[PDB]
């Protein structure tokens, strides 16, 4: 629980219609972060459960 | 720290510019025509529009946010009837900013029962600086500025959740 | 100017905005002026902005 370092951030930035490229970049960054976090959390949970049962 | 400040007094800063008029039906209040309270839409005072030139000094210890506007009339006749000058120009200048605006007389598509346009601009003045406005017309003069001290930064939440 | 060299060329220029019309007349003898810069990928026209900055 503790190792999750948290900082005061503001996820989600509004953009104009013309600045669609920056919006797409922000969406790509958010999707990449989401995928990385989901994969890492799932693997960590599975490994920790297996190790706890073995222990 | 956010404080609304009266940068320009309404009854003393513009002796040669009429401030009573300028209301429009596009911004009604209780049925009668009205306008914004933070800005004043200056109009000619008896078919005469003297060259407006105003300056302000940021003596406070925090940043000052100032917003002004430029009015683009729908037709040349409206421009002449509102400012008595066929050709006009606006200049805004601070220690880190220098811009000149020109009117764009054109017939925009009718939106909200209006054919003209109004472009809104905002600027930040740091302490010890000076902000100057010059115009021969088509200027929406500021009336109230905002003293602020920017924080680390946050976001905007769009939801209908009630506040507790 | 022609870029006959085999590498890229960086060129920097400037446009002067006088504080007053009198300064513009005393420095360039032309009330109305214009500047044009053009390369194969660039085309810009600059106009003077005569105003009294702080």
């Amino acid at each position: 629980i503790e190792k999750m370092n948290t900082q005061f951030t503001a996820v989600g930035k509004e953009f104009n219609h013309l600045e669609k490229r920056i919006e797409n970049l922000n969406k790509k960054v958010d999707d990449g972060f989401l995928d990385i976090w989901t994969y890492n959390a799932e693997l960590l949970v599975l490994l920790e459960n297996e190790r706890t049962l073995d222990y | 720290s956010f404080e609304r400040f009266e940068i320009f007094p309404k009854t003393s800063s513009w002796p040669n510019h009429d401030s009573n008029k300028g209301v429009t039906a596009a911004c009604p209040h209780a049925g009668a025509k009205s306008f914004y309270k933070n800005l004043i839409w200056l109009v000619k005072k008896g078919n005469s529009y003297p060259k407006l030139n105003q300056s302000y000094i940021n003596d406070k210890g925090k940043e000052v946010l100032v917003l002004w506007g430029i009015h683009h009339p729908s037709t040349t006749a409206d421009q002449q009837s509102l400012y008595q000058n066929a050709d006009a120009y606006v200049f805004v200048g601070t220690s880190r900013y220098s811009k000149k605006f020109k009117p764009e007389i054109a017939t925009r598509p009718k939106v909200r029962d209006q054919e003209g346009r109004m472009n809104y601009y905002w600027t930040l003045v740091e302490p010890g600086d000076k902000i100057t406005f010059e115009a021969t017309g088509n200027l929406v003069v500021p009336r109230y500025a905002f003293t602020m001290e920017r924080n680390a930064g946050s976001g905007i939440i769009i939801s209908d959740t009630p506040v507790h």
